[PDB]
RNA sequence: ACGGAAACCUUGAUUCUAACGCUACUUCUAAAUAA
């Protein structure tokens, strides 16, 4: 009925260093490594909310889904209720908006003992019959690395007898993302993240959020 | 969904997982029976309220140092300094890491590195589990280690990387089976746990151990580490349940392949699934070899440290550790002259 | 000041295939994070009624912080466009209108 | 006096280059490999002295330049029975020490940050392996 | 002589992206991808050319020169078992380097910025990839 | 004691919706011959 937003506010604490990707227009001279994605001022690598919702809804979709989907646009009602569809007039506007990760702890990094606050892990293939290694750089945030994750969940007059599935739904995205790696080539240990302090806020309107808090400490 | 994974592993030798760079002899200070690794940043941030930084400089800028000059124990003992705190850590000394004496000219003029965080602690990364996991899994399938495995169309014979389907095809379904395969890596296992091992080769023609000028830090024997392997299909969760089993299956072939022409008495015995991982531990246990037999050898015909036969056992030194298993007291190697087989290690999976 | 070479970068994403997973490539221009625009707002009072008038603000403190909440145009749903006003007054520059309750209003609510 | 300006240290850079040690081949010694840590670090510094003064940069600019200091000595190449030391001349040729040392505030810090650029830049011109 | 005048730079273009070289499938080895960073760079300094003094714009020309000379050089093409520059070969034909060395007023640096443009713009004529 | 005097080409409208810079990859192999 009334409006209302949620701002799921959490800080992603990566136990392995993520790589993001990106192409090389921020990447130094004389570097060959693949570069990370970065802040154009700062330079601090940052969690593009791209690769959040790309991930988080890829491993929805094999969740809520139970059906082919072959294409984004063909993703059930629960998916396409929250991140959108292009070829729903229903679903065009999700309720689901995502914010750029930036970091928070350059500080305590800094207190940590760390130079530079992405490193550079270098990582080599070898030939099954010759024997022969053919090295090369990666690039990646360093582990123990927050970043600042906020989510934010309208709450209009169609979001009667909904809004637990929605919360659900968020959650169990969360969780899945723990579960496996933020983009990367987390498939050898990377993009493995930690979502801390999970907690829901009505930033806008009137909400009472109070059940949802405790069943998101209860859980993740 | 996913099956997840928990695989214990406890090194029954020394292990080295490199990342390039070396100590140089410039670097460390032997003394007080430790290796002291001073981070030159704060030796410096000393050294320039003590006012000593153009000798220093004269001292690393230096290229040519002929026996002692090239010591950073000289350094520090010429010009009176005795306030060895800049950080760093210290390796205890083993004894038996190098031939000759620690002091003197030779002794050790560089140290490999282990691979470590950006915080300086070390770590095992989780692709190099990944690869010796690949190795057991490829080497112990007769669909993947078979004539299939080489590519003779071309110059030299090299691996056949598309035996195994990888990658996104065209208007077909996704069919890799190793990114269903996520290997995480270890936790900072703290810096007391390395030691200095070095390189010893062990011919079988020759029957005597020599040793070699390259010097490594590796993990100490009996260190337990933790590593998480997520699974999300079926058929690379029966390959992962049957790590254990498969195992023992690729030791089984390297033991009746190459093990077995050694003396018993150098090879280690095995408490729990066997694994080799890092660097020295023989090019047979990373590759498939009943296929690279031949291949690998007649890529070092021509040159002067020539593969005879099937090549020499690598063999580090490192002090004898007994373990209390409940079955007895079990000794970590057969031989009384301290001789770890460099790489090993066990590993035991459980599905947490 | 800020050594920034470029007032715009280029983000590079992809899509990948739920049945294939073909990275198909593009990018796409954004503005730089920490830029600032200056942005006036001139509202006009002709009979309207005290209430009406403190109506309106509210209203326009509402959206202004709705905006806030939300993302300026552009694939807000995918970290773009958010957007905080600074340094937010309001100053009659024609007429003669109190405005002392409305800027404590303005910057406690903001 | 100093010996990096803004109107010269690209210029600078030719003739650092221009003059290293070459194979009978005529290809380079020096490869990228040997001097990767310091062009990070140098990165890295140029990087912070946006955001972060002066005042508390001085502890990496010594980082630098004991780096410097070190890869010079350290790295070597052995072609012909005859032993090079690369990272040494293009340190002594491009007075990559003598920069370091006037640097003493935000604005020399950066032009030596693009000098080290303009280094790496031209040394891969000419032909410098990876 | 002025390598760049008002009235043949943009033939100078159209003959250079003529002279470029190929493999035997006829295609350009040079891509957009590679000269996005300078065109990049080209198209924010003649932006900031239009109301900033060029006293002050020294250091931009620098980073431009030293980017052109680095990416000439970073990049390569593996091809018929020999290595080919594709940045390199289109520095040198349409003599980039030349025009750079020559850019002294308002005037010659947004004419370079200018033959820039009508470079990429030939460039993908010819049948240039992206 | 001007075919002249009075007349805003003005009112509202997000260049917006969907999209993981992704895929496989152990910083690793070789120790001959002489003594």
């Amino acid at each position: 009925m009334t409006f209302a937003k949620i701002k799921f506010s959490a800080q992603i604490r990566l136990e392995t260093g993520l790589h993001i990707g990106g192409s090389d227009a921020f990447a130094a001279i004389g570097a060959i490594d693949s570069p990370v994605i970065k802040d154009p001022i700062t330079n601090l690598p940052i969690i593009p909310g791209s690769s959040l919702k790309g991930k988080m809804r890829t491993l929805l979709a094999k969740v809520y889904n139970e059906k082919v989907a072959e294409k984004p646009s063909d993703d059930s009602d629960i998916l396409s209720r929250l991140f959108g569809n292009s070829k729903d007039k229903r679903f065009k506007m999700g309720r689901l908006i995502f914010r750029d990760a930036f970091l928070s702890n350059a500080d305590e990094l800094d207190s940590l003992g760390v130079r530079s606050y992405t490193e550079v892990k270098f990582e080599n293939t070898i030939d099954r019959i010759t024997a022969e290694a053919n090295p090369r750089q990666i690039e990646r945030a360093i582990r123990n690395s927050t970043f600042d994750f906020e989510l934010i969940y309208e709450i209009t007059d169609e979001n009667e007898n909904q809004v637990e599935e929605d919360f659900k739904v968020i959650r169990d995205g969360l969780k899945l993302l723990e579960l496996d790696y933020l983009g990367g080539s987390g498939s050898r240990g990377y993009g493995k993240v930690a979502f801390e302090n999970l907690k829901a806020t009505t930033v806008f309107g009137n909400y009472d959020v109070k059940t949802l808090n405790e069943l998101l400490t209860a859980v993740v | 969904d996913y099956r997840t994974f928990k695989l214990s592993l406890l090194t029954l030798a020394p292990i080295h997982i490199g990342n390039g760079e070396k100590y140089t002899s410039r670097e460390f200070i032997y003394e007080n029976k430790k290796f002291y690794f001073p981070d030159m940043g704060k030796f410096y941030n000393k050294m320039v309220e003590k006012r000593l930084a153009e000798k220093f400089e004269a001292f690393l800028i230096q290229t040519r140092p002929n026996a002692r000059n090239n010591r950073l124990i000289s350094f520090l003992n010429d010009n009176r300094i005795a306030e060895r705190s800049f950080g760093g850590y210290s390796i205890s000394e083993t004894g038996l890491e190098s031939d000759r004496n620690p002091n003197s000219a030779g002794a050790i003029n560089e140290v490999n590195k282990f691979i470590r965080d950006a915080f300086g602690n070390p770590y095992i990364p989780g692709s190099s589990l990944k690869g010796a996991i690949r190795t057991i899994l490829m080497n112990t399938t007769p669909k993947w280690n078979n004539e299939n495995a080489v590519n003779d169309f071309g110059r030299f014979p090299k691996e056949n990387k598309n035996l195994i389907p990888w990658g996104p095809k065209k208007g077909k379904e996704y069919d890799d089976l190793f990114n269903a395969i996520r290997v995480s890596d270890s936790k900072p296992f703290d810096n007391k746990r390395l030691i200095l091992v070095q390189k010893w080769d062990y011919s079988a023609k020759t029957n005597k151990a020599k040793p070699l000028p390259l010097y490594r830090e590796s993990i100490s024997p009996l260190t337990k580490i933790e590593f998480e392997i997520t699974t999300t299909t079926d058929e690379a969760g029966r390959l992962i349940e049957e790590l254990g089993k498969r195992a023992q299956a690729f030791y089984k072939d390297y033991k009746a392949f190459f093990l077995s022409e050694f003396p018993d008495d150098k090879i280690q015995a095995n408490l729990q699934y066997p694994i080799y991982l890092g660097a020295g531990s023989g090019a047979w246990t990373k590759t498939l070899f009943k296929q690279a037999d031949g291949i690998l050898q007649r890529r070092y015909s021509r040159m002067k440290t020539k593969m005879v036969k099937k090549g020499v056992l690598k063999l580090t030194k490192a002090p004898l550790k007994i373990v209390k298993i409940p079955s007895g007291n079990h000794s970590l190697i057969k031989n009384h002259e301290s001789f770890y087989e460099m790489g090993k290690a066990n590993f035991m999976i459980k599905e947490i | 000041s800020l050594g920034v070479r470029s007032y715009t970068e280029v983000k590079f994403e992809n899509t990948i295939d739920r049945i294939t997973a073909e990275a198909n490539p593009r990018q796409i221009e954004r503005a730089i994070r920490n830029s600032t625009f200056d942005f006036e707002l001139i509202y006009e009072i002709t009979d309207e009624n005290e209430n009406q008038v403190e109506e309106d603000f509210k209203v326009i403190r509402d959206g202004l912080k709705l905006l806030e909440l939300d993302y300026l145009g552009g694939s807000g749903s995918r970290g773009y466009g958010k957007v905080a006003f600074e340094n937010l007054k309001a100053t009659t520059v024609f007429g003669n209108y109190d405005v002392k309750t409305l800027n404590e209003l303005l910057t406690a609510e903001v | 006096m100093a010996i990096l300006t803004d109107e010269n240290y690209v210029d600078k850079a030719e003739r650092a280059i221009s003059l290293l040690e070459k194979d009978n081949k005529g290809n380079y010694l020096l490869t990228t490999s040997q001097i990767r840590k310091l062009l990070s670090l140098c990165s890295s510094l140029y990087d912070r002295s946006k955001e972060r003064k002066f005042d508390e940069l001085i502890n990496d600019v010594s980082y630098l330049r004991v780096q410097f200091v070190y890869q010079s000595g350290r790295n070597s190449v052995r072609v012909n029975r005859q032993t090079f030391f690369p990272v040494k001349d293009l340190v002594e040729k491009g007075q990559i020490l003598e920069a370091l040392k006037e640097i003493k505030d935000r604005e020399t810090l950066q032009r030596f940050c693009r000098y080290m650029e303009a280094l790496v830049a031209y040394f891969k011109f000419y032909g410098g392996k990876d």
